[PDB]
């Protein structure tokens, strides 16, 4: 049921993510840069995420206020690593949607579908 | 015709812990002509203490009352108001009535309180028959899953993010957007 929300900043490694899985956290939300930044050089983040993504759901939203995230167009990268996009969801809707889904399922492939589907108007899909 | 008001406490109810019951909150806020209302103090706690289990009880309760009332209002501390409203939106997929969260930046016992406006806003929308989960604040009504607390020291504390404002109480009119 438990969820960790981390804001991406420069000089931030995978090590803390590894430790959340290792602490029994069930999901991670990342406030990426802009429309979905994911550092892929000078950083183990892209590696580390690519590992943990196929264990727990790793959700990508933005640290900005307006305009969701568009990994399709750094983003494609993360998507191909296992990152689940929050699209245009609020931070609150993103956290609570994930949690709601968790207590129902543990399977990352299913979560990715539900997290992508518009349930109650939270999301433009 | 008939609305239920459910207290969870918050800054609106303090004399953040809810000293004041929800019925008392409505009174001091200045909504007198409401006996075709009922009241239920579910919590009476500082909202920064809100936990996922609190969400479960509220939704349980909300489920007990959707077929019993025409509209439902939940008063809340502002700090986590939008987490609750978002989570209830998922737990109550497709409510048959409006369900409207609100609260205030200034306690209702102060004479500058935004509680009168937010409460009149929630009332006007809960009697509107426009179904779903919403947040009422500073004259505006926002979708519960699209609402975020955006300012920490202003009356205009909440905003619809990536979505348009649902309605707006202008004078005594509900202008749907």
């Amino acid at each position: 049921m438990a969820v960790l929300v981390i804001k991406l900043i420069p000089g931030l490694s995978g090590d803390i993510f590894r430790a959340a899985v290792e602490l029994g956290y069930r999901g991670i939300v990342i406030e990426g840069y802009g429309a979905g930044g994911i550092p892929y050089r000078g950083s183990d983040l892209l590696q580390t995420i690519e590992e943990l993504s196929k264990e727990i759901p790793i959700v990508m939203t933005t640290q900005a206020m307006y305009d969701g995230v568009d990994l399709t167009r750094v983003g494609r990268l993360a998507l191909r690593a296992g990152v689940i996009p929050a699209g245009d969801m609020t931070k609150e809707a993103t956290v609570t949607k994930l949690m709601w889904i968790l207590g129902h399922t543990n399977n990352v492939e299913e979560i990715k579908v539900l997290m992508r589907k518009n349930l109650v108007g939270e999301l433009r899909d | 015709m008939k609305i239920l008001l459910i207290g969870m406490g918050g800054t609106i109810a303090s004399v953040y812990e809810a000293s004041l019951s929800v019925k008392e909150v409505l009174d001091i806020a200045g909504i007198k002509d409401c006996e075709d209302c009922d009241f239920l103090d579910l919590k009476n706690v500082d909202s920064t203490l809100i936990q996922p289990e609190d969400w479960v009880d509220l939704a349980e309760t909300l489920y007990k009352n959707v077929k019993k009332y025409d509209g439902i209002i939940v008063t809340h501390g502002t700090d986590t108001l939008a987490y609750t409203s978002s989570m209830i939106s998922f737990m109550l997929r497709n409510p048959p009535i409006p369900i409207v969260f609100t609260g205030s930046m200034i306690p209702a016992t102060e004479e500058n309180s935004d509680a009168p406006l937010n409460l009149q806003t929630a009332i006007k929308f809960a009697t509107s028959g426009i179904r779903g989960v919403y947040v009422a604040f500073n004259g505006k009504v926002m979708l519960g899953v699209r609402t975020s607390k955006v300012r920490t020291m202003s009356r205009d504390a909440f905003e619809s993010i990536n979505y348009p404002i649902i309605a707006e109480l202008r004078g005594e009119d509900l202008v749907v957007n």
